[PDB]
Order: structure tokens, then C-alpha cells, then sequence
């Protein structure tokens, strides 16, 4: 049978777009987020530095704040903190999220 | 009688009727029971005779 | 001898034998006969056939979903129910079964926004298996293309 | 789809089963969950449909209200393969198809299965509503003759409640025609009752 | 009526000289040539009917007639002879995945064909 | 109950009502009863002389009809050109 | 009304242990069917009963197996003791042990007795043993309730709990089962002739007849109070914390005050072109209010339905 | 819901183009700048548009004549 | 088992092989959900052997139709059997008689 | 819970006249519906307390098959047309009345003797058809107290229709409270002749119903 199963699967970056159109935002948010969650590993943190993802842009309206932005929007996705930049942070995203109630 | 109904008076009218004709049948094989049994049927005595 | 053993049980020869309304309490008329069936239970189950799906995983050729309930499949349309649909008229039912239901990859993610986002708009585009068949006849010594 | 009768439930509805349910629409639920402000995130919504909780299903039986649906027999050989009716939710498994509706899809109630298929845009749902509801193909579009007529035991039940053997109880019973029922219901005389003057308008 | 089709001609009509004309392209051309400039050139025809399976093949359009009953040969013709679909048919459409010319996307069809006259 | 409208696929429609009854099977001069009163209506029959007192037939192309009150007819009984007009 | 001469309760009779026959007073026309099919409806409906809930036993881990010196398996064993009759006081959710080794047959009546729970019938089958070094030692759960209630529904009530050994088993909670009702005419001369209805039961022997007849009367009436007064003809988002804590700059929370913007979910449900409209922030402003704004509600994408107060 | 529609194809004929009318009426209703013309009563945009043409209200040239006019009016 | 029966139920459950019968074996001596013992008498028994017969049920094994096959015994305890006597009762049976 | 049952809080009763009325419940506990709707329609229908029209005393032949004399309409329509006539009285008892008019041919129910509880719901209603002349006659009719129905054939000499209901129906549906769907909703329609509301009807029909009932629970739910 040609195509035996072929089944097309999930693949983490791909799971990451998915939501990013579902998330609402402008062209130029779209295309720096796709600039973004393109740069991503299977372990999840980012490959390039913030600063180099800007001159992925080139162009002169970009600006560095408005790139922590979308990045920090999309970095409380799927899973929790994903596209890092250098663990620790990592790290202090996912504390970030559950509740004040737990000790220490 | 749907048919009629159909043609005179309309398409939701014979809708509803045909409902609650079925209703009412619904309702009706329900209370009359319409049993059956080996005594329901009969054979004619003749037959032994044609036969 | 079936008459002659329910004399014996103190049963009626005839069979027959009246029955009350579980909901009314009323005396039926015409007596139900009543009796003793043996009965099995077949194999076909309700627990095993039935299948939904929404948007699971699709194929590398043709673009096509699964199928028959294996990994989370979807049904199959048939050609005599797309000549049923084309009996009704219904154009944009079908170009919907045609590009949204379909393999039809930039179609299904904006149908998804638009529910979604609460849209409603259908944009058909083109199916993969028109190309896919197009690059399987290139693949001989016929050309082929479209115009515009 | 399983299909199981639909004694009640009348021709514009079909019994789509809550299980079966929530699935199909979870596209639609997700954007309902958005709109009403239950969910900020679509991980959210997801987390809440795949534990199924009370507003889940509120927001299901909201949506599928006002939504048709279709369902279509594997043997189709004419038009009527394919109708549309409205989903009501069903504690069960199955599907229960309209009675009247069956000799159109010519089911016979054993071991079969049922195809359906949900519209999402607009103009889908149209065409459904105005040219594939039940409510609309009651001639045949082979010869003329209506293709909802009753063969089943509505037949015999009529045949039954308009007879009269020689006279029943309270022959001679003169009524108006309202009072038939009562005197039906509770005593007085039975349905073979004959000779009864009543005025009909 | 779909099996009265493709009608032969025996007198030229300086239509063609060849067989296999259709009953409403030659009727189309003889309407045409006739009564707009020359009506003396007749071209007189002769109605022969074919059968389902032999009729479905004659069709102007290579898409479709081809999974009906065999896709190789009508392949081949339409190769050799270098025909043109330009999707008039309901299979067309529905290969091509776009508004079939019937029920409600008639309007949609008959306004698309309006607007490829001028452009 | 009105009219076709335009755009509705007739050919759709047909071909798909006469094969739907897929029900059918497989594997596989002299005696004249009339129903009622009628005509005879030879339509144009050649009439011949003959050896008794009737008229002779020579066509091969023979279709009689029963005329009883109106022009409506009963049957065509088809006779050969054997045939010998009773009446 | 006219002297409805409503009836009354006499001529209690047991026939047996298990099957009973009550019998009323006199009546008007028309009123022991409906009676008489009402209280079997509301017997057979809803009357409370006592039933099982939940069996633990050492020696076997699950129900599809078998143990070493028993003949019948674990399934027959709760089968058998899903029949088991026996009736409780006013502490409900009580827990019984049936400890016994030995060949003989074990029945109802080896097993610790309380002050608080009776044996109806102690001749009951509890799948006796076969081996002399085979002992059997479990705890049965006996609990009281109203209808059928499957092992599926309680499923949900037990999340963390019921750990390994302990198997859930059927209740009916119904001790009637089977009731049947009769009118005939009789004991009446100086008025009218009246009919009286007699009502045949075959309970379980957990309930008594004229309590179940009681409890079945005071439903019906509780259920028809409601007719008798015949009249009439919370969800909201979570996010919902005030404005406070938002880092606003330096003229965020001027602009905020400004404009009477609300807490969170009307800033959140704004565009940009729409926000550009409001006095002049600067977009490096904007953008560092909508990098907060996408920590926690992914850069303002919410369109709320309704807002309330 | 809507049980049969038959008023709506009477005031169309053709039974054609009132699905494109009702779904070019319901379009703009969903996506907004729009206004019921026709009391809701918990019903969807379908419905209501559907109704509202069937009253005698919305055609294939009220719906025109107002979308010039709005154009017009920019 | 059934009501209206035919007799071939009895040849039919006997013949397949699904239950366990008592091959020459003359009392039962012990009796368990899943083991069965007999003690052959001496008549047909000959010698150079102990004298026992045993028999281990099948408890709750996957079959190809996914379905469950357990079978369940008969006798109690010390029941005297003959040869050709079934113990145990195999997926619908009843006593020897096929009952589904 | 234990003892704990779902009581009817939506009692929304819409009606089209002031003689028709649908009443709905809501979802209600599983078989009490049916329960009771076929309890409170027997008890409305088999016994039910009202005035009626029991016998009339025409001037002419006792028999049925009597001539029009100037009525212009068989006696055995105007005794149709008497039995739908919905008389109410006070507190007196069995009762006789008459009635005179001209010959304008008009006869209504205003024909009647006027008395001091003896009231009539419409005074419209037909009581005999139109005559041909000025010719008069005397009905001489009478009403009697009575509960249910009994027609004239055992008990006499037109009919005896007590009950002041014309036609009573149930239906049960289907309904779900927050998850489980098993619930039953009760929806009733009651025709009434006259001179009682519907849910005055149902009202005393479910007092009548508690009031034969009350005597089982021998005195419970003190406290």
C-alpha cells in the first residue's frame, strides 16, 4: 500500500506554531514569533541569542523590548517555559507559575 | 389522507398531522396489545378433505 | 402435548393471559401471550463501534487521514454520497468536503482559527492530491500543467 | 454511528449521543470557552474540556442548540441517503433515528452504522437546513408519491382504535365529540363502540 | 438524450471533413455559417447513438471519461492529440476542488463565466 | 409544487432513480377476447376480395381497436395478414 | 367532596418471614386503582434499603482469581454476598469481619454480631471451604440507600483511596423486589357499595410493610404538596485582580486612572491601533506594558462576552 | 429552532439564491457592524437572518441598496 | 441452561474438548477452585503407579476472540465419579450441556 | 440523599383562553412523573365536584322520536345542545328551572328564569335552534349536586356531566438537572368547560388527592 501508514506527527516546534495561530497578535508579532519558535531545540531552549534574532529581522522599528514581548508571551505555551535562552530562567518560569501557598 | 393533507393544506401542516398520527399509533399498538398465538391462526377442517 | 403440559402447571392451553399497565394501572385488552425465550448475546457490541474524531494525525501521501478507527481514524466518503449531494445543490457543502474536511493543508488550520476566533469563512485554495497526481503523471513522458 | 429508534424525538431532530458528543464541536467549545472568559489560554481550554466539568457541557448543549447536523446511510443508492436534522444530546451510544425517516435511509433496525457529518461554515449549515432537512422531502423525486408514509405499527394501532365489532360498550352514547376521550379513559365505553352520534365540525 | 450524441456527417458542409462531431457543436456551426454568411454550404448530418460505456468516453474533456473506465489510453489520446479540459464538467470541479456549476454555486459559476469575457 | 428553477442538475437527478430499485431478477392469430364493446378501427387494412362473404387482407401492417363510446380504445390485437374479418 | 370517608390502616397480616398482605378500609369509586398503582409505583420506585458497598479480604488481591482451599471463585463469593439481607440501625456506613477456617459450610451466622446489625436470613452461602488449613478472613462494608446504584457511579468518590485488596461490588438498596395489588367489593351495607384494596408483598424481610406503606404515603404526599401552590408563572472570568502590581513606569497608572480603565480584562481586550488612540504613551511604553500584559494573558488576546459588576 | 422554511423560498422563488442572501446576511451579522433588524430570541445569526428574510425584509436589494449607501457615506 | 432444548447441547459440550472429564477415576478426595484430585479404586487401576488423577482448571486465559475462559467445577467433596463423568464446566456450560 | 427528593420550583403555566392552559414542570425524580400524572388526571376526571344538568320535561310526547312542532330541530339535538351548558349553583340544592321567549328565534341561555344562586357562565350559549313563528315552549328542565360522571341509561334522562372539565392530558419528557439526564418533566393540558380555572382545578384535584390520602401516614411529619 503506497503509503503504508504515513502517519505526519506532533514534533514540539510544530506544536508551537500550532498555538501560535491561535494566539492573536499582529503580522509583525507573527513573523517575529515565527522567527522565535524557529529557533528552538528538542531539549527547548533557544539556539540563537535574543540579540542575533534581531538582526534575523533587519529591520530598524525592531527593537529589543519589543522582542522580550512576544518572546515572553509565547514562553508560557506548551510545555511550561520552553524557548529559555539559558536556564535558570527556565527554571524561574516554572516557579513562576504555581501558587504562593507552597512552602519554602 | 397525508396526501391530501399535503396538497391542501401544506407542507407543515401535513408534517405535524403525520406526527401526530404517528403519536397517536405509537399510543394505540400500545394499549390495544395485538398479541399473538397458536390458537390465532386456523385451519380449515376442509383441507383433510381436499387433500 | 404442549396444550396437555400446561394443565399440568395450572397454566392456560390457549397461552394467552392478561397484562396491566405499569404506567396507568389499566387492564389491557386482547391478552398478550407470555413465555420464555432463550437468549444469547451476540458479539457486536456498541462498547467497540463507535468512533468520533474532530482533527487527529494525517498521512505523508495524499495528505489524507488515517481511516478505520486505527490510531483515532475518520469515516470515508463515498461517491454515491457525493451524487447524493449534487442532487440536493449544495456547492459550498461540498467545496467544504472537498478543501476543509480534506487534505487540503493551508485550508485546515485557518478553518480551525476561524471556529475558533468565531469566523465562519471557508477558504478552499487547492488539494494536495490534484498535485500529488500532477507530479505521478510528470513522473512519465506526458506533460502537463495548468493555464490561467 | 449506531441507530436505535426515535419514539419520540419528532422528523427535525436526530439523538446524537453526548459521548460521541463534545468531540466533533470541541473546535466550537474551545471557541465558546474563549468568548465567555472560562478560559485565557487554549492549553486551558483543552485542560478543561479533557476533564469534562459542568460548564463544559452547559457550554455544549448552548452551541449544538441552534446547529444542525447530517447523517447519511453507508448503502446510499438514492437522494434521500443524506438528510439533516438537529443533534439532541442523548445519555447514551447510539444514535436514534427517526422512524418515519427509516424508510427513506431503509434501515431495519438490526446490526448497522450510521455516518455523520457536521457543517461549519454558514452557507454548509443553509444548504443543510433549506434543501437536506427531513421536513422538506416529503414527495419522492423518482415518481411523486410521498416517501413518508407509516407502514408500521401506527398502521395496525389505527385499524385497531377504528372498528367496531358488532357494538361495544354504550352503544346507544350520544356526545359532542371532545367527550369521546373522556368517556374513553375512564368508563363509559370503548373505542369499538358503534352507532354513536357525535357533531362534527 | 446522453446516448444520442456525436452525430456523423457525410456531405463536407466546409465544417470538417472528418467523423465524430457532436449534435450540438455541429448544430452550433451550421447555425453560424447558414443563416450568417453563407446558407448554400449545408452540412447534413446523421444521428448514430452509442452506448453507456461507449458514449461516456466521448467527452471534450480529458479529466473527465478517464476513471470511469480506463485512464491509460485516454491519457495517450489526450497526449497525442493535445486537448484542453478547461473544466466544464461536474468531476472536473470536483478534481480540481472548487464550485460545481449546479445548485447553489450556479450563481457563483454563471458570474465567473460572465467576467472571462471582458477579462 | 412549482416549476424547475435554473441550475438544479437534472442529470444528477436522473440515473440515479432507475438504477435505485435494485430489486429485479436474474439467472432468467386465432384467440381474440375482447373486454367490451368496441370497433373494429383496422387502420387501414387492404382489403381483398375473399372466398366467403368477408374481405381479404394483403398488408403485413394490421392493428385493430375497440371503440365504445369516445376515442379512447381497449386494445390493438395485432392479426397477420391471414386474417378474416368476422364482422 | 361530600363525605369522601376517607379510609384507614387495619388487618395487618404477615403471611410469612418474607411475604405480607395489607389491607385498608373501604373507599370511594374510582379511587383503589389509582391508589393501589400509585403506591406500587412509589414502593417499587424509590423506598430505602440496606445493601453492600465494598469488600476487603488479605488472601485475594482482584476478583479474577481464585484461592487456595475455597471451591467457588471471588466473583461468586461477592455475587453471594450481594444477596445477603440484613438490616441496620440509625448509624449508617457500617463495617462487619467474617473470620472462620474449617471444612464445614460457612454461613450468616459465624460472623461477628454488633448491637447495631441483624441477620434476617443466617442460612445464606458464603462459597464454603473444601481444605482444613484453609481459612478465610474478610470485612464486608454494609451501607443503606435508596435505588440501584451501579459500581461505576462511585468510582469518581474514590481518587487517591481504595488501594489494592479492596474490591467494590453492586447495591440494589431495593428490599420489595415484587408487589401486586387487588380491589375488590366488600364490608359495606348501610351506604353505598364501596370497594377495598389489598395489597400483596414479598419484601426481603429488612422492612416491614406497614413502615414501607407509610414511607411511600408521606412521598406521595410530599411530592403532591408542591400542586397544591401553584404560582412563578456564580460564572464570571477568573482573572479578576485589581489593577495594582502591574509595574506601571511612569505614566502607565496616570493613563490608567485617566482613561477609568477597570482591573485587568478591559486593557486586555484592546488593539493596538484602538490603544494608539488614547493619549500619547510612546510605543516603547506600549511595548513594555504589553510585554506584562503577554506574561500572564499572552499579549492581549481576549474578546470577553460580558462584563459584570 | 426554524422547523420548516418555506416563507423565505416564497419570497425568493428561485430557492437558490436564498442561501447566498442568508449567508452573506448572516456573515455581516456574526462579524459585527451590524444590527437584528428582527427581535432575537436566543437564537444564532442563521436563524435570525433566515426569519428576518422571511418576514419581507432582506433581499438581494435592500441588502445592496445599504451597502452602497454605507459605502458612499465614508 | 436452557428450557427447550434439543439433547445434541449434551454431545455437543462433551465432544469439544472445552470442559475436564474424569478419565478412569473412581472417587473425588479433594475439591479446589482451580485443581481437581481423584483416587482411582483398584479396579481400574494397574499397578506400578500411585493411583491419582489430576486435573488443573483454566483460570481466566486470553482466548483469540479476546473473550474469557474459565471453568468452573461440580463436585463438592468426595462425590463418587465414573468414567466418561465431566468435573469441570467450561465457558457457557451447565452440568455437561451447552448453555450460551 | 437519603430521604432527600427534588421538588417542582418551575410551575410556569402559559395559556391561550381563560378556558385552555398547558401547565410544565421540571425535571422531576425518575417514575414520578407518569405516577402522578395519571394519578391527578384520574382523580379530576373519575370524581370531581360541580352542577350539571341532569333531566328536562318538554310539553309533548315523553319518546324520543316526538315531532318539531315550530322547534325546526330534532329533541335529541337540543338535549346535545343542553348538556353543554355549564350551570353553577351557590349553595341550594337539586333545583328546577323554565324559560319563555318570542318567536325572534334566538334562544339563548338568558331565556332561562333568573334565580338567586342558579348563575349561567355565558349567557350566549344555544339552547334550542331557530323556531319558524311566534310559537313558544316550556323546557321545564332540572339540575342535581353530584361528583364525576354517570350517563342517563342506569341513572336517569339526558346525561349527568358533574365534572366541569372537557378533556385532560399528560406527557412526560426527558430532562437533566446538572449532569444526569434521567429526570423526568411533567407537562399538562387540561380543557376546561367553565367557572373554574385550570389550575384552580388542579389545585382542589390535588387537595381532594391529599385529602384521601392524609389518613395513611397516620399523622407524620409532626415536627
Amino acid at each position: 500500500l503506497p503509503v503504508y501508514q504515513g502517519e505526519t506527527t506532533q514534533t514540539l516546534q510544530d506544536y508551537l506554531m500550532w498555538q501560535v495561530e491561535l494566539t492573536p497578535f499582529t503580522d509583525t508579532d507573527r513573523a517575529i514569533a515565527t522567527s522565535i519558535v524557529d529557533a528552538v531545540d528538542d531539549t527547548g531552549y533557544l539556539t540563537i541569542q535574543i540579540e542575533d534574532i534581531v538582526d534575523s529581522i533587519g529591520d530598524d522599528e525592531i527593537g529589543l523590548e519589543e522582542v522580550e514581548a512576544v518572546l515572553k508571551r509565547i514562553q508560557r505555551f506548551d510545555p511550561v517555559g520552553v524557548a529559555a535562552k539559558d536556564l535558570r530562567d527556565c527554571l524561574l518560569i516554572q516557579l513562576s507559575q504555581f501558587a504562593k501557598e507552597t512552602p519554602w | 389522507m397525508l396526501n391530501t393533507c399535503y396538497r391542501i393544506l401544506g407542507l407543515k401542516p401535513t408534517v405535524i398531522f403525520a406526527d401526530q398520527i404517528m403519536y397517536t399509533g405509537f399510543a394505540y399498538a400500545a394499549r390495544s396489545g395485538a398479541s399473538v398465538g397458536i390458537d390465532d391462526m386456523v385451519i380449515p377442517e376442509k383441507k383433510h378433505e381436499i387433500i | 402435548e404442549i396444550k396437555e403440559l400446561l394443565k399440568l402447571g395450572d397454566l392456560p392451553t390457549s397461552g394467552q393471559i392478561r397484562l396491566y399497565d405499569g404506567r396507568t394501572g389499566e387492564q389491557f385488552e386482547r391478552p398478550v401471550t407470555v413465555g420464555y425465550m432463550y437468549m444469547l448475546k451476540l458479539n457486536h457490541l456498541v462498547d467497540d463501534k463507535m468512533h468520533a474524531r474532530s482533527t487527529g494525525s494525517y498521512s505523508l501521501v495524499t495528505q489524507q487521514p488515517l481511516g478505520g478507527k486505527a490510531q483515532f481514524g475518520g469515516q470515508r466518503f463515498g461517491e454515491m454520497e457525493v451524487w447524493a449531494l449534487e442532487a440536493y445543490g449544495a456547492a459550498y457543502t461540498l467545496q467544504e468536503m472537498l478543501t476543509v474536511k480534506s487534505d487540503d493543508v493551508n485550508g485546515r488550520t485557518k478553518m480551525y482559527k476561524n471556529i475558533v476566533d468565531g469566523n465562519h469563512q471557508m477558504e478552499p485554495g487547492m488539494p494536495e492530491s490534484f498535485n500529488v497526481l500532477l507530479k505521478e503523471i510528470r513522473s512519465l513522458g506526458i506533460n502537463i500543467e495548468l493555464e490561467d | 454511528s449506531v441507530i436505535t429508534v426515535g419514539p419520540y424525538l419528532r422528523l427535525h431532530q436526530c439523538g446524537l449521543p453526548k459521548k460521541m458528543a463534545l468531540e466533533l464541536f470541541k473546535p466550537f467549545i474551545y471557541g465558546k470557552l474563549e468568548l465567555r472568559g472560562l478560559a485565557t489560554t487554549i492549553k486551558a481550554a483543552k485542560k478543561m474540556v479533557e476533564r469534562e466539568e459542568a460548564v463544559v457541557w452547559d457550554i455544549l448543549d448552548e452551541v449544538i442548540r441552534e446547529h444542525p447536523v447530517l447523517l447519511n446511510r453507508a448503502p446510499t443508492l438514492h437522494r434521500l441517503g443524506i438528510q439533516a436534522f438537529e443533534p439532541v444530546l442523548i445519555e447514551g451510544k447510539a444514535i436514534q433515528l427517526h422512524p418515519l425517516v427509516c424508510a427513506a435511509y431503509n434501515a431495519d433496525f438490526d446490526g448497522d452504522q450510521m455516518a455523520v457529518h457536521v457543517p461549519l461554515t454558514l452557507e454548509a449549515q443553509l444548504e443543510a437546513r433549506a434543501l437536506m432537512m427531513s421536513t422538506n422531502n416529503i414527495l419522492s423525486p423518482a415518481n411523486g408519491e410521498p416517501i413518508i408514509v407509516p407502514s408500521q405499527d401506527v398502521v395496525l394501532g389505527l385499524y385497531y382504535m377504528t372498528r367496531d365489532c358488532v357494538n361495544a360498550k354504550g352503544e346507544g352514547m350520544v356526545l359532542t365529540g371532545p367527550k369521546e376521550a373522556e368517556r374513553l379513559y375512564r368508563s363509559g365505553l370503548a373505542s369499538l363502540h358503534a352507532r354513536v352520534k357525535v357533531r362534527i365540525t | 438524450r446522453q446516448m444520442l450524441r456525436k452525430a456523423t456527417i457525410v456531405n463536407a458542409g466546409s465544417s470538417d471533413f472528418l467523423e465524430g462531431e457532436q449534435v450540438e457543436y455541429s448544430r452550433v456551426k451550421i447555425a453560424n455559417r447558414e443563416l450568417e454568411a453563407n446558407g448554400k454550404v449545408g452540412a447534413t448530418y446523421s444521428r448514430d447513438l452509442l452506448g453507456i460505456t461507449k458514449a461516456s468516453l466521448a467527452t471534450e474533456s480529458f479529466i473527465s471519461a478517464a476513471s470511469f473506465q480506463e485512464t491509460t489510453r485516454v491519457l495517450t489520446e489526450a497526449a497525442v492529440a493535445g486537448k484542453r479540459d478547461e473544466l466544464r464538467g461536474l468531476k472536473e470541479n470536483v478534481i480540481v476542488g472548487r464550485l460545481i456549476p449546479a445548485g447553489t454555486g450556479y450563481a457563483y459559476h454563471q458570474d465567473r463565466m460572465r467576467r472571462r469575457a471582458a477579462g | 409544487g412549482h416549476i424547475i428553477n435554473k441550475g438544479e442538475a437534472i442529470g444528477v437527478i436522473a440515473a440515479q432513480s432507475i438504477g435505485e430499485p435494485g430489486t429485479q431478477l436474474t439467472m432468467r392469430e386465432s384467440s381474440i377476447q375482447v373486454k367490451n364493446k368496441g370497433s373494429i378501427k383496422l387502420s387501414n387494412v387492404k382489403s381483398v376480395v375473399n372466398s366467403s362473404g368477408k374481405l381479404v387482407i394483403t398488408s403485413r401492417n394490421t392493428e385493430l381497436k375497440l371503440i365504445d363510446e369516445f376515442g379512447r380504445t381497449k386494445e390493438s390485437y395485432k392479426v397477420p395478414y391471414g386474417a378474416v374479418l368476422a364482422k | 367532596v361530600t363525605e369522601f370517608l376517607k379510609p384507614r390502616l387495619v388487618d395487618i397480616e404477615q403471611v410469612s418471614s418474607t411475604h405480607a398482605k395489607v389491607t385498608l378500609e373501604p373507599l370511594e369509586r374510582g379511587f383503589g386503582h389509582t391508589l393501589g398503582n400509585a403506591l406500587r409505583r412509589i414502593l417499587l420506585s424509590s423506598m430505602p434499603g440496606c445493601a453492600v458497598t465494598e469488600v476487603e479480604i488479605d488472601g485475594v488481591l482482584h476478583e479474577y482469581s481464585t484461592k487456595e482451599g475455597v471451591q467457588e471463585d471471588i466473583l461468586e463469593i461477592l455475587l453471594n454476598l450481594k444477596g445477603l439481607a440484613v438490616r441496620v440501625q440509625g448509624k449508617d456506613e457500617v463495617i462487619l469481619t467474617l473470620n472462620k477456617s474449617g471444612i464445614g459450610p460457612v454461613t450468616a451466622a459465624d460472623i461477628t454480631h454488633d448491637g447495631d446489625v441483624e441477620i434476617v436470613k443466617p442460612q445464606h452461602v458464603i462459597c464454603h471451604l473444601t481444605d482444613e488449613n484453609a481459612s478465610i478472613s474478610m470485612r464486608i462494608k454494609v451501607q443503606r440507600g435508596r435505588g440501584y446504584v451501579p459500581a461505576s457511579t462511585r468510582i469518581h468518590s474514590e481518587e487517591d483511596e481504595r488501594p489494592i485488596g479492596r474490591l467494590l461490588v453492586d447495591a440494589c438498596y431495593s428490599p420489595v423486589e415484587r408487589i401486586a395489588y387487588n380491589v375488590e367489593a366488600a364490608r359495606v351495607e348501610q351506604r353505598t357499595d364501596l370497594d377495598k384494596l389489598v395489597i400483596e408483598m414479598e419484601t426481603n424481610g429488612t422492612i416491614d410493610p406497614e413502615e414501607a406503606i407509610r414511607r411511600a404515603a408521606t412521598i406521595l404526599a410530599e411530592q403532591l404538596e408542591a400542586f397544591v401552590d401553584l404560582r412563578d408563572v456564580e460564572f464570571d472570568p477568573i482573572l479578576l485582580r485589581p489593577v495594582d502590581d502591574l509595574e506601571l513606569t511612569v505614566r502607565s497608572a496616570n493613563c490608567l486612572k485617566a482613561e477609568a480603565i477597570h482591573y485587568i480584562g478591559d486593557l486586555v481586550q484592546r488593539t493596538e491601533v484602538e490603544l494608539l488612540k488614547t493619549p500619547n504613551l510612546g510605543k516603547k511604553s506600549l511595548t513594555e506594558i504589553k510585554d506584562v500584559l503577554a506574561s500572564r494573558g499572552l499579549s492581549l488576546g481576549m474578546r470577553l462576552e460580558n462584563w459584570p459588576p | 429552532a426554524r422547523v420548516t422554511v418555506q416563507d423565505a423560498v416564497e419570497k425568493i422563488g428561485n430557492r437558490f439564491d436564498l442561501v447566498l442572501v442568508a449567508a452573506r446576511r448572516a456573515r455581516q451579522m456574526q462579524v459585527g457592524g451590524k444590527d437584528p433588524l428582527v427581535p432575537e430570541e436566543n437564537d444564532k445569526t442563521t436563524v435570525i437572518a433566515l426569519r428576518e428574510i422571511e418576514e419581507g425584509l432582506i433581499n438581494n436589494q435592500i441588502l445592496d441598496v445599504r451597502e452602497r449607501q454605507e459605502q458612499q457615506e465614508q | 441452561k436452557p428450557l427447550v432444548g434439543t439433547g445434541m447441547e449434551r454431545a455437543v459440550a462433551v465432544d469439544s474438548g472445552v470442559t475436564a472429564v474424569a478419565k478412569r477415576g473412581g472417587v473425588v478426595q479433594y475439591v479446589d477452585a482451580s485443581r481437581i484430585v481423584i483416587k482411582v479404586n483398584e479396579d481400574e487401576m494397574y499397578p506400578g503407579e500411585a493411583g491419582i488423577d489430576i486435573y488443573n482448571l483454566t483460570k481466566y486465559t486470553r482466548s483469540n476472540q479476546n473473550t474469557c475462559i474459565n471453568q468452573m467445577p461440580c463436585v463438592s467433596l468426595g462425590e463418587p465419579v465414573e468414567r466418561g463423568d465431566v468435573l469441570a464446566d467450561g465457558p457457557s456450560t451447565d452440568l455437561g450441556e451447552l448453555a450460551l
